RNA sequence: AUCGCUUCUCGGCCUUUUGGCUAAGAUCAAGUGUAGUAUCUGUUUAUCAGUUUAAUAUCUGAU
């Protein structure tokens, strides 16, 4: 599940990183992979 | 419908015989295959669930 | 004549944040469908 | 002064095209005379070129016609350059010609 | 009204600021149960009676 902490570092990293870089932003998370951040952002 | 899903868990795991150094993806699956040879009533009924209820 | 920065979805040379507005800015259906899936259903 | 030779064709592609994008218009179709901003014009060039390969529509806000279909037309010759070398090593490969391992994962990325 | 000084406000520059390329260059992340090691951290309750002991101590008992 998802938790307001994890998509509140998901909103700035994307924000940082790009729209296209999900497995650097995948590495900021713990217990997330980037095919899961990827979806919750799409 | 243990033997269809024997079968159908049998099959999947055909592709890893080698049990190489897969990857994480590879190894979540091998973790859901395990657990629902374990205990096949919980893996039925979430079949039949998304059979049932799932669009997208 | 005054030339617009890129912003890139793949380099971020220099590690910058910009916000997701600035960082996104950078469909058509037929109308045969209806008289398919109409003459299907009749 | 050593020649071009095999492993230099890329790299010697994109150094030729961006020196002739440099002369083309940053300096022979500017009036935007203060600084004239060529080193961002070539990072739009690239940036064109990523979303070709991507198929994304690219369109960039506010930015003056000439440059933009200097833009196109150079995207266009990397293009034909890119996709003709992609049916070549294709061939290459088809037929049994070249077992460097370098092309046979290039290409199939390309195609 | 004019000149000068100071205070605040606003506009304009603000290219003076995103090192090049390819097969987004390529790829991916598992764990604390057991012990131990090391480092810090703390230390070497007040009589008296006895037991004890080479002497201490210990032990026992009220504080």
């Amino acid at each position: 599940v998802w938790r307001n902490t994890e998509d509140e570092i998901l909103k700035a990293a994307v924000m940082k990183y790009g729209k296209n870089q999900w497995s650097r932003i995948a590495s900021l998370l713990h217990r997330k992979s980037a095919k899961q951040c990827k979806a919750r952002w799409y | 419908d243990t033997k269809l899903l024997i079968l159908a868990l049998e099959r999947l795991k055909e592709a890893y015989s080698v049990k190489s150094r897969l990857n994480q993806s590879q190894r979540e699956e091998l973790g859901l295959i395990e657990q629902a040879y374990d205990n096949p009533h919980e893996a039925l009924s979430r079949i039949k669930r998304h059979l049932l209820t799932q669009r997208a | 004549w005054k030339i617009p920065p890129c912003i890139s979805n793949w380099k971020n040379a220099k590690g910058y944040t910009i916000p997701l507005d600035k960082r996104l800015a950078a469909v058509h259906i037929n109308e045969n469908f209806a008289k398919l899936a109409e003459a299907l259903y009749i | 002064a050593k020649t071009v030779t095999k492993q230099r064709v890329e790299s010697h592609f994109d150094l030729e095209l961006r020196a002739a994008v440099m002369h083309d218009i940053l300096d022979m179709m500017p009036e935007g005379i203060k600084q004239n901003k060529a080193r961002t014009i070539l990072q739009h060039l690239s940036e064109a070129w990523r979303c070709w390969k991507a198929n994304i529509p690219w369109k960039v806000p506010g930015l003056p016609t000439p440059i933009e279909n200097m833009i196109l037309r150079y995207v266009k010759a990397k293009a034909d350059w890119w996709t003709n070398t992609a049916h070549y090593n294709r061939e290459r490969i088809r037929r049994g010609a070249t077992v460097d391992k370098t092309v046979c994962k290039k290409n199939l990325g390309r195609l």
